[PDB]
């Protein structure tokens, strides 16, 4: 009923800046309004309660304003920590309603993804599928763009990629990359690469290996 | 202290009931001002508050929902519980059950860690639990990477952990992608020194409580 309207609904900002983040109501809610955090898979964790009041257990470099129609959180020097989403909540009348988040990323120094493959393992060939497997490590920022090679040729559609939510301690994103062939086109084909661009590589690096060996 | 559990992953087929409990402790489910909500999250959704009951029994629904919903309490058990009807493919999601912070606003103090709930017709399989062992390929340089690669199970999630919970850094857990099966997969990886791959022991452990499967797996060089 009441609509909270977060603003802006993503923020990239660097580790000791002040992040500003607004909420909306469509209607007056006084002071009544609460801010959370939620890591990745985690519960939300409270952060302000009544607008501008501070809860047990967070640090004063959070704080709340507003009142009525608007109200804004600041987080005043970013840490690695500070990654999240963060949702505001109305808690002024029936029914209890909260906004869409905005998503906090902290910047960091642009790290190289460290990569690594992996062949299929023998026992997942006796079932007749094959999973090869590119790692990107630990790089930033989250922009990478991988390309598998069977035999020098490009392939489409027979790869998945996957990307963990960014670090809390160092800032960095992984990524997997997974190409699924049949077992019969696997050992069909010798030379298995995995070229990686990424802003941190003066020049795309490769990962490969001859099948078996 | 103050601690809440939700009643664990459940499979729920569309049209049927969902039941979920919350447990509590730290605190007693009749003392003046104690209450308890539930919320929910759809996948890479917004929070929704669905419910919430205090220490007298006076009880509160989403209006949205209120002609599926049904929330109660039990003291002397220390559970609150959640009666959902008519589930949905729609309502699936993570639920939280939650402590107000107050005794009249409605806002969240505590929080239990949620319970993915799947609606789907489709039935449990445990996963199968493949090595990505360490090589020349995964060794640049004094770090060698590892993993397990989890594969084709349902519904989500599976919780995966090196060598019984005494491994956790640098250890890298993605989120599942939902296969044309229509079964999820992930690889769970590792990074660890070069010179204890002749040493060290390195363990998977896959637990996938919906099937009730849980395996471990041994990851080595070869």
């Amino acid at each position: 009923e009441i609509v909270l309207t977060q603003s802006p609904a993503t923020l990239s900002l660097s580790p000791g800046e002040r992040a500003t983040l607004s909420c909306r109501a469509s209607k007056s809610i006084s002071k009544y309004l609460a801010w959370y955090q939620q890591k990745p898979g985690q519960a939300p964790r409270l952060l302000i309660y009544s607008g501008s009041t501070l809860q047990s257990g967070i640090p004063a470099r959070f704080s709340g304003s507003g009142s009525g129609t608007d109200f804004t959180l600041t987080i005043s020097s970013l840490e690695p920590e500070d990654f999240a989403v963060y949702y505001c909540q109305q808690h002024n009348e029936y029914p209890y309603t909260f906004g869409q988040g905005t998503k906090l990323e902290i910047k960091r120094t642009v790290a190289a993804p460290s990569v690594f493959i992996f062949p299929p393992s023998d026992e997942q060939l006796k079932s007749g599928t094959a999973s090869v497997v590119c790692l990107l490590n630990n790089f930033y920022p989250r922009e990478a763009k991988v390309q598998w090679k069977v035999d020098n040729a490009l392939q489409s559609g027979n790869s998945q990629e996957s990307v963990t939510e960014q670090d809390s301690k160092d800032s960095t994103y992984s990524l997997s990359s997974t190409l699924t062939l049949s077992k019969a086109d696997y050992e069909k084909h010798k030379v298995y690469a995995c070229e990686v661009t990424h802003q941190g590589l003066s020049s795309p690096v490769t990962k490969s290996f001859n099948r078996g060996e | 202290q103050v601690t809440l559990k939700e009643s664990g992953p459940v499979l729920v087929k569309p049209t049927e009931t969902l039941t979920l409990t919350c447990t509590v402790s730290g605190f007693s489910l009749s003392t003046y001002g104690m209450g308890v909500g539930w919320i929910r999250q759809p996948p890479g959704k917004a929070l929704e508050w669905l419910a919430h009951i205090w220490w007298d029994d006076v009880k509160r629904y989403n209006p949205a929902l209120k002609s599926r919903l049904t929330i109660s309490k039990d003291t002397s058990k220390s559970q609150v519980v959640l009666t959902m009807t008519n589930m949905d493919p729609v309502d699936t999601a993570t639920y939280y059950c939650a402590r107000m912070g107050s005794d009249y606003d409605v806002w969240f103090d505590y929080w239990g860690q949620g319970t993915l709930v799947t609606v789907s017709s489709a039935s449990t399989k445990g996963p199968s639990v493949f090595p990505l062992a360490p090589s020349s390929k995964s060794t640049s340089g004094g770090t060698a990477a590892l993993g397990c690669l989890v594969k084709d199970y349902f519904p989500e999630p599976v919780t995966v952990s090196w060598n019984s919970g005494a491994l956790t850094s640098g250890v890298h857990t993605f989120p599942a992608v939902l296969q044309s099966s229509g079964l999820y997969s992930l690889s769970s990886v590792v990074t660890v020194p070069s010179s204890s791959l002749g040493t060290q022991t390195y363990i998977c452990n896959v637990n996938h409580k919906p099937s009730n499967t849980k395996v471990d797996k041994k990851v080595e060089p070869k």
